């Protein structure tokens, strides 16, 4: 239900991650620009990435079954999880209460998140 | 069955809700209204006076669809953003988490960027005097020419250490403290409004504990609603302040000159209760006594640091003559110095105090 | 060359813009608003675009002196601002300085600001190299006796009408913070159009902002203001001055008074204040103070100092300011 | 003047994995000054080198082919260091003088020198377990994957992992201040009670990165003592973990 | 078998449980039973008073997973694990480690993050006057206002070593030294709870010797099982703290008032021979003379205990004058000040007794 459910190889998520992750310095002047806004719709992910000053989106197809939604997740870690898994990884990524749950065969990971619609105002 | 804290929950919204500051108020008005704003607005006040909560009612006007005025409107979209703190280019910085001269470089980086809305891109450094020197001369050079739609506010609550060279880019203002009518009656309309039962002799003791600072006053009442179950009597709020009280030094000092010494003795159990160290207790009732000594030399011997109790010193230095103060002053230094090889020195200050009693 | 104050250099800029200028003085205030005329009479005469760069150790010379010979590509006119440190120039520095005099033309209105130099920085090259056409301005904060005078005449500038107790306020809560004095005048302007500032009308409106210096607690002592000493004692606490500077000048000027007053039944009191090195501005203060203080007071004087000082420098330096105070009361008797 | 009490003439490339088994896991500036080195152990025909810091140990016993009279000296860490940077992998027959107070090696056309440090060195046999009865066997590389994948998230500050060991699956918990949950499965062939134990990450991936075996095994005595790690076809070094409270 | 230490296993887990601080009990549990809950609180006191006990309280309270309860009502999952020190919603933070803004910064940046299965994510900042005032003025906007999941709890010894505005906005809270009573009471309900047997002169010494804390009379009371076996008794007690029997000390102070010379030499030379250090004597001597002249004061400095040899407190009280009282105190302050530098403590404690008698205000030494 509110499970932003998303699934896709670790190929076609780590070259937009780290096009996503430019922005992202040492110390953001907000908490919440230290992360990166993460939306499945429309069968698309978008990876957005900010520095209240500059923004990279990066927008990867998605063919898995997926759910639409939206959330706001840690930058070097959500970067660290899925450059850390070997080649040719599945990861799926799901929405639990305040959490990300990150799967790969028998890998599980819980992240902390931030709410989406606290990421400024991209509108 | 919200019963959030009554600080933030009170946070004026419009500047008619500001209690005192009235000239500072009217300073924004006429500068918002018919003239110019300036450049940057710097706030110099105390704790819990409304540095903060004029600064950020200052951006509102600055920023609203009616334009830059004083009074702009209610629940607009960019008053709303900035009262719950959701506002992206109202900025707000603390200047001891910033006093790196290179992240006080990476903030004056961001001036040059256009506001993402609003007009103006409002920055609100809080307690700039700690800034360091370097990051100092960095602000005053990016304040002399800044962008037609960049403005600077500044809070700090103590001003002497800022440069002086900060009033030749900035103008100041200076909240006063204030009094004991002010916060009585600031607090009266909270209670009335949050339908909370209360005595006006409750109030005026929460007044004067609170010494000046409104914020003071609002824990303070909700110290008191909580131990209270909300009915808010005299006796409570004299009892929870008593808990509180640590002029024992003081009242001491008045017991023991008034040969009282019952009354010094429930002090000092009190004050053995307080769990306080009976050398710094001694050393301070020299430094009250020294104080009451010089204050009957000349009246200008006192400051603004005791102008909390500054009223029994007067009374004190009037009434006491200057040999009881030597022959007090003595009594206590030898009691001093013949403290650590005394007893348990919860009795060798009794015995000192004694000692002062015997001149009766 | 042309030697002046405040109040003549606006009459002096409708002459005619000079080679450079340089605003000398320690009061923040009266450089800025010589710099702002001098800026704005540019402006009417054709300098649009100014640049300012401060004398630091690492100064970028090569950047201001190739801005000597920097054109305008769109603009047409310029001016150059320099910041001089708080201890003035020194060789490099007056090295660069007759440089850039050298690299004067009919642009360049050079703007020189900072602190007044002293006589040896006075006799330099660079000094001597524009000393045919430019414009000095003084720029020193006026003391205690000028002060009065000085608010009213701004008063009388700024279409203000002042009273005698509302100047002495003014002077009192605002000594050495002119900056926040004109910051003040502005704000009393602003509330009351009006503009006949009653007492009442100043007293609700000011803040001790004042700055003072150890010399002006030393002066007060002397003069025997027991009032205006315990004034600059607070005013020095809030600031943050450490009171080891103020026991250091009381001892020295304290024990040079004791040797005056030990002398004064051997010798007249003109030729000790001529053997002791006795400026001439406060020979007056220091007369009076030895005809004032006794022996007894010498000695309890030196006494409670001692004291302090063995009380500060035990690493205790609890409640100096009490002694301190206790100290400025004694020497006001 | 010098009096060889023991003289090694051994491979340099021997002393290098010697010595290399055993690095790691040494005590920096501890106030434990005896542990602030490494322990040279001789044993007949075999050469072994002890290194420990109070929460491991690494113990690399090596036949040698040479018999020579038991002894035991510390040679500081800083010596170790300087002779780890100067030793390579050629094949220039390595000689070491062991003397009463200093240590010496002549290394094809070098010479290092050093002290020894004053003091007795712990015997390591008593730090072992003395009931190695349950046995985790299970490819190196995939243990190496999986606690570094486990790793990810942890932090510097706060290094940990939970080893729930079960019929076959073995599960790494990691937690971190930030309070997010990491979890890993394996298959490792085992016979044995469910049991929990906590160990630093660290440590345990430093010991299996000294290990270039395709498998390793792990001998578990209970919930509470310290667990042993060495190769699951060879005996000649062995490593100690502590446990961590939870 | 382990015996857990009484401050560790015998550690309040209910405000039924804890004794004294009354006031800052009743604002908790009032407080949490109105839902108006600050974000920031300060409690303040003394040593082993109770802050951090009351505190972890306050944090069982908050997170019961039954609801929001005054007390820490049902001990669910939650309240146990923190009873147990595991975390559920206590980050317990010491400030000597975070002074610097440079990790108060990261401290800060962390608390925007929902807690795990608890309703607040309790800080617990112990010895707050630690921090510097980079880190105050710091973590001053985060006090003012947190995020809604966010409660900050600071414990201080001293609060006067913190910054006004820091000090504004938090709910103050001090905590008052126990009574010795109140000590007594929870001692006695430590060892009936402990199948160890008692005696109520024993208990008393110790109250009176632990300083208005529970933890040292805690710690004293363990030390004190250690010198009995299983057991704490008056010996016991006495022998641990040094301090003599009162009939001595008292009966010396007599032959020195009555200025006899016998007397006193018999009394030191038999107290010689029991084992107790000379300048507790003195001190025990000082402590009965300032109380004589308390009671010269008022009769409400008598104490409760004392009560074996009160009426010759009182006597003594009314023979003499307050200003034989004050000689003998300054006769005797003095030789104990100068007992380091005697040739022996046995010593010097008889040339302060007998100078004390030389100088007698009443019947002094005869001289040649
Ligand atoms: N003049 C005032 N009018 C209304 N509330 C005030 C005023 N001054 C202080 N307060 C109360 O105190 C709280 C904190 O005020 P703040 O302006 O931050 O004090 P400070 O001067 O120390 O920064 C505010 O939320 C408000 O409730
Ligand atoms: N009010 C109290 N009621 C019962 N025991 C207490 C109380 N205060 C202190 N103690 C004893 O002291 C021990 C430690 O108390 P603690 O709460 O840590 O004091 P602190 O305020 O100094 O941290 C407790 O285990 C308990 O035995
Ligand atoms: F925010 Be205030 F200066 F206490
Ligand atoms: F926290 Be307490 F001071 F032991
Ligand atoms: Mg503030
Ligand atoms: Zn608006
Ligand atoms: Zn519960």
């Amino acid at each position: 239900g509110p499970h932003m459910k998303f699934t896709v190889e670790r190929e076609h998520l780590l070259k937009p991650l780290q096009q996503v992750s430019g922005p992202l310095g040492g110390r953001p002047t907000l908490p919440i620009l230290g992360n990166l806004l993460l939306q499945v719709a429309d069968g698309t992910l978008s990876l957005t990435g900010t520095d209240l000053e500059m923004e990279m989106v990066a927008r990867v197809a998605l063919v898995q079954p997926h759910e639409p939604g939206a959330t706001t997740v840690p930058a070097r870690k959500f970067f660290d999880i899925c450059r850390g898994l070997p080649e040719g990884a599945e990861i799926a990524v799901q929405l639990e209460g305040e959490r990300m749950l990150v799967r790969s065969g028998r890998s599980r990971f819980s992240l902390s998140t931030l709410p989406a619609a606290d990421f400024p105002n991209l509108d | 069955m919200s019963y959030q804290v009554l600080a933030r929950k009170w946070r004026p919204q419009t500047f008619a809700d500001v209690v005192g500051q009235e000239h500072v108020l009217t300073a924004l008005a006429n500068g918002l209204s018919l003239g110019r704003i300036h450049h940057a607005y710097l706030f110099s006040g105390t704790r819990g006076v409304g540095k903060t909560s004029i600064a950020r009612l200052l951006a509102k006007g600055l920023n609203c669809e009616t334009g830059i005025t004083a009074t702009p409107c209610g629940v607009c979209d960019n008053c709303r953003e900035i009262e719950q703190g959701r506002f992206v280019d109202l900025i707000e910085i603390d200047a001891a988490s910033r006093t790196k001269v290179e992240d006080t470089r990476d903030l004056l980086d961001n001036v040059q960027y256009a506001p993402a809305r609003g007009r103006f891109k409002v920055y609100l450094i809080d307690e700039v005097h700690m800034l360091s020197r370097h990051s100092f001369n960095a602000l005053l050079k990016t304040l002399e020419e800044p962008p037609e739609h960049v403005k600077f506010l500044l809070a700090t609550t103590d001003p002497q250490k800022l440069p002086v060279t900060i009033l030749s880019r900035c103008l100041q203002f200076h909240l006063k403290a204030l009094d004991v009518e002010q916060i009585r009656h600031q607090l009266e309309h909270i209670l009335n409004e949050e339908h909370i039962a209360h005595e006006p002799r409750a109030l005026q003791l929460l007044a004067r504990a609170a010494e000046g600072s409104l914020r003071d006053a609002l824990s303070l009442t909700d110290q008191a609603i909580a131990s209270g179950d909300g009915q808010v009597s005299t006796q409570a709020v004299s009892a929870m302040l008593g808990t509180l009280d640590d002029d024992q030094a003081l009242s001491l000092v008045e017991a023991m000159v008034e040969a009282n010494g019952e009354r010094v003795m429930a002090l000092i159990n009190e004050a053995a209760a307080r769990g306080i160290e009976w050398e710094a207790l001694l050393v301070e009732m020299l430094g009250l006594l020294h104080r009451i000594a010089m204050v009957q030399l000349s009246p200008a011997a006192l400051g603004n640091d005791m102008a909390a109790i500054e009223l029994r010193m007067r009374e004190l230095a009037r009434t006491i003559p200057p040999t009881d103060i030597q022959l007090y002053y003595q009594t206590l230094l030898i009691g001093r110095k013949e403290l650590p090889y005394a007893p348990d020195r919860r009795m060798g200050v009794e015995m000192t105090l004694l000692r002062a009693l015997a001149f009766h | 060359m042309i030697r002046l104050y405040p109040e003549q250099l606006r009459a002096q800029l409708n002459e005619g813009l000079r080679a450079a200028y340089l605003l000398l003085g320690n009061d923040p205030l009266l450089l800025q608003e010589s710099q702002d005329a001098v800026r704005q009479v540019a402006a009417a005469q054709g300098f649009e675009e100014h640049h300012t760069f401060s004398i630091d150790p690492n100064t970028d010379w090569n950047a201001i002196f190739s801005l000597c010979q920097a054109m305008s590509l769109f603009a047409s006119r310029q001016t150059l601002l320099l910041l001089l440190p708080e201890n003035g120039p020194n060789a490099a520095i007056n090295e660069q300085l007759l440089t850039l005099t050298g690299l004067l033309h009919d642009d360049l209105l050079l703007i020189v600001r900072g602190n007044k130099l002293s006589k040896a920085q006075e006799n330099a090259a660079w000094f001597t190299a524009l000393a045919n056409r430019s414009v000095q301005v003084t720029c020193q904060t006026p003391e205690q006796a000028q002060l009065p005078r000085w608010v009213a005449a701004r008063a009388k500038q700024l279409n203000l009408e002042l009273d005698d107790a509302a100047n002495q306020v003014l002077c009192y809560c605002y000594e050495g913070n002119l900056l926040a004095l004109a910051q003040a005048l502005e704000r009393l302007s602003l509330l009351w159009p009006d503009g006949k500032l009653t007492l009442p009308r100043v007293e609700q409106a000011v803040n001790d902002a004042a700055h003072f210096t150890p010399f002006h607690w030393v002066d007060a002592l002397l003069m025997g203001k027991s009032k205006r000493a315990l004034h600059i004692l607070q005013q020095l606490r809030l600031e943050g001055s450490e009171p080891v500077i103020l026991l250091r000048t009381l001892q020295r000027e304290l024990l040079l008074l004791v040797n005056l007053k030990r002398q004064s039944a051997h010798t007249p009191l003109r030729a000790l204040f001529d053997k002791h090195r006795v400026w001439q501005n406060r020979r007056g203060m220091m007369g009076e103070a030895l005809n004032r203080l006794s022996q007894t007071q010498l000695r309890q004087a030196v006494q409670l100092l001692t004291r302090t000082e063995l009380t500060l420098k035990q690493d205790y330096g609890q409640s100096v300011w009490a002694e301190l105070e206790g100290l400025s009361l004694l020497l006001c008797h | 003047d010098w009096q060889s009490e023991v003289e090694f003439t051994l491979p340099q490339a021997t002393m290098k994995r010697l010595i290399e088994a055993t690095q790691f896991s040494m005590a920096h500036q501890d106030v434990r000054y005896y542990l602030n080195g490494m322990l040279f152990e001789t044993e007949g025909e075999e050469l072994r080198t002890v290194a420990t810091d109070g929460h491991r140990l690494a113990v690399c016993s090596m036949p040698i082919g040479q018999s020579l009279p038991s002894h035991s000296v510390i040679v500081p860490r800083k010596g170790v260091i300087e002779l780890m940077r100067m030793l390579d992998g050629g094949d220039n027959p390595l000689r070491v003088q062991i003397g009463s107070n200093n240590i010496r090696a002549h290394v094809g056309d070098f010479i290092f020198t050093s002290k020894l440090v004053d003091g007795r060195f712990p015997d390591y046999r008593r730090v072992l377990p003395k009931n190695p009865d349950k046995h985790l066997e299970a490819g190196c590389d995939l243990l190496k994957q999986a606690f570094a994948r486990a790793a990810i998230l942890s932090n510097e500050k706060f290094r940990g992992v939970r080893l729930y060991v079960s019929e076959n699956q073995l599960k790494i918990t990691a937690n971190n201040p930030e309070q997010e949950e990491a979890e890993e499965i394996l298959d490792v062939t085992y016979s044995g009670a469910e049991m929990e134990i906590g160990f630093n990450v660290s440590y345990v991936l430093d010991v299996l990165n000294a290990l270039k075996c395709e498998n390793v095994r792990m001998m578990l005595t209970d919930s509470v003592s310290s667990v042993q790690i060495e190769d699951a076809a060879s005996q000649s070094a062995a490593y100690v973990v502590m446990p961590m409270r939870l």
